[PDB]
DNA sequence: GTGCCTGGAGACTAGGGAGTAATCCCCTTGGCGGTTAAAACGCGGGGGACAGCGCGTACGTGCGTTTAAGCGGTGCTAGAGCTGTCTACGACCAATTGAGCGGCCTCGGCACCGGGATTCTCGA
DNA sequence: TCGAGAATCCCGGTGCCGAGGCCGCTCAATTGGTCGTAGACAGCTCTAGCACCGCTTAAACGCACGTACGCGCTGTCCCCCGCGTTTTAACCGCCAAGGGGATTACTCCCTAGTCTCCAGGCAC
């Protein structure tokens, strides 16, 4: 019993590509790759936070953290996403 | 009502920020930075089950193989400069005999 | 002797896999020795992560925390 | 004995039915499984542990991932020294070839 | 223009300090080249250091973690 | 050398981790047979590694010249702290609910297995 | 030559083990009143980069001997390689012992919080 993403894959698999079986061993590649650029999203988020006096998380040092690692298609593709689910959740409280 | 039913979100949101709390990372997370995980984490998500699955459309096998997340990692550039230093189980090399022996 | 499991035709297997036409015979020694060489620096601190959990079990998790410290990160084994 | 007529079977159906070097390149570059026998990898890695041990117990799974870390780890040397190799004029790879790049890599 | 702030003689001087004697006239110019592919990640990853700064002028302490980040730790400018 | 501001040092009281009893218990380590695909010994070779030559050119080296460019000054200019002052602001324990795991049961293309129609041999 | 019978090509039936779905559930996810505490703005100064150029000044631009050697051709020479043949241990299945991994938790012991007194530490 541990908290694992595996079930939220196959959901979102299933809302754009559903024809696509998917395995365990793939799966659980996939639930470390998460999990590895979690933890790495992480730390670089508690480095960022601990440099410049603002110990508080906010949108603010993530967004510098998925700027800084990573390229620039992806880090504008992420932050467009980053700020369409804020917006979808500040709006709906 | 949960946190990711606030946004749409799937990926479990209340447990993301559990996990920034009690986690060894910071001392305080704010109520926008776990929502913007979540929707990095989805992008990212999205992103590599779309390459699965044009990696299953063109090589005719309906299921995701270690094989096609690894012709889905190592065949883009960005993927390169992401992850181009970690390998995948059973995931097999790039084909490209170089032209100097062909 | 165990250093020389890994004969002749599996190195040539593993060089046909990455692409060689012709090969020589001083290869594979040296193939095995940079094999022990990877295997003793990866090893060592896949032990010590068993010796200090009170273990006796090199368990996959400390094999591939072992690799992410060392840079080479494999996924589906944890992580 | 039902498993071991299983067995029996399938090993009479693989004995039936599944029983110039370019095409050796092409062929195992779309391979994806292992490529090092098993058992004597194994004992390698007993040998290995037996100079940094105490009876030190082995999951199957940690050997796993080590040979295919291994087997990465040399197909990454031996992919980098190719290029080595053909860029100085040879065809034939040298031990020569396997020194720079395990020198400037570190 | 400031493309060519390096000058000839002195990729000629750095060649004679590392150990190249006989350099070809390609060198220079692709030795600018890989200054411009090397400096351009550092330098854009400290104006996102000054942007988490919010202010114009980019201190040192952002450019050394920035090449902390990148993998090229330099010792001396701060801690 | 001289020095004052302040983190360092430290005992007492709640209050949460440690390893020693305890017991499953699953994975493993060790060995016996077989059989088989892979490892090893050898043998002729030919195609690729390697020494040497032709050459010419382009950089090693040197010289007239410009060409920014460096060292030193100093005002102009505009960016980096720090103490007040106030607002947000994320966590703490608790009732209620929840949603993904433990273990179970259902489909479904792939490989193996049998008939309908067709072709081959002989007989009538 | 007819026809009956045996062989085979192609079409239809069936195991079968992995993907998919599901009931039970049970320690976490949600919300909440509060509460010490981060933190954002602002006067105000002070301090580091920028421009002009006073005054020098080595250094690059570029062209000219000249010969070292990169590229290509020619001959050499031999060492892995395809292939055949003999050996050999890997994989699989199976029998067996048992040993550390996992889970439960309690006194005890070491730490968060607390105030109190003192010796470090860059600046003059």
């Amino acid at each position: 019993r541990k908290e694992t993403y595996s079930s939220y894959i196959y959901k979102v698999l299933k809302q754009t590509h559903p024809d696509t079986g998917i395995s365990q061993k793939s799966m659980s590649i996939l639930n470390s790759f998460v999990n590895d650029i979690f933890e790495r999203i992480a730390t670089e988020a508690s480095k960022l936070a601990a440099y410049n006096k603002k110990s508080t998380i906010s949108a603010r040092e993530i967004q510098t953290a998925v700027r800084l690692i990573l390229p620039g298609e992806l880090a504008k593709h992420a932050v467009s996403e980053g700020t369409r689910a804020v917006t979808k959740y500040s709006s709906s409280t | 009502q949960s946190r990711s039913a606030k946004a749409g979100l799937t990926f479990p949101v209340g447990r993301v920020h559990r996990l920034l709390r009690r986690g060894n990372y910071a001392q305080r997370i704010g109520s926008g930075a776990p929502v913007y995980l979540t929707a990095v984490l989805e992008y990212l998500a999205a992103e590599i089950l779309e390459l699965a699955g044009n990696a299953a459309r063109d090589n005719k096998k309906t299921r995701i193989i270690p094989r096609h997340l690894q012709l889905a990692i190592r065949n883009d550039d960005e993927l390169n400069k992401l992850l181009g230093n970690v390998t995948i189980a059973q995931g097999g090399v790039l084909p490209n005999i170089h032209q100097n022996l062909l | 002797d165990n250093i020389q499991g890994i004969t002749k035709p599996a190195i040539r297997r593993l060089a046909r896999r990455g692409g060689v036409k012709r090969i020589s015979g001083l290869i594979y020694e040296e193939v095995r020795a940079v094999l022990k060489s990877f295997l003793e620096s990866v090893i060592r601190d896949s032990v010590t992560y068993t010796e200090h959990a009170k273990r006796k079990t090199v368990t996959s998790l400390d094999v591939v925390y072992a690799l992410k410290r060392q840079g080479r990160t494999l996924y589906g084994f944890g992580g | 004995v039902r498993q071991k007529r299983r067995e029996k079977q399938r090993k009479q159906s693989l004995k039936r039915v599944e029983k110039l070097a370019l095409y050796e390149i092409r062929k195992y570059q779309r391979s994806t499984d292992l490529l090092i026998s098993k058992i004597p990898f194994a004992r390698l890695v007993k040998e290995v542990t037996d100079e940094f041990t105490q009876d030190l117990r082995w999951q199957s799974m940690a050997i796993m991932a080590l040979q295919e870390a291994s087997e990465a780890y040399l197909v990454g040397l031996l992919e980098h020294t190719n290029l080595l190799a053909l860029h100085a004029k040879r065809i034939t790879i040298m031990k020569k070839d396997m020194q720079l790049a395990r020198r400037i890599r570190g």
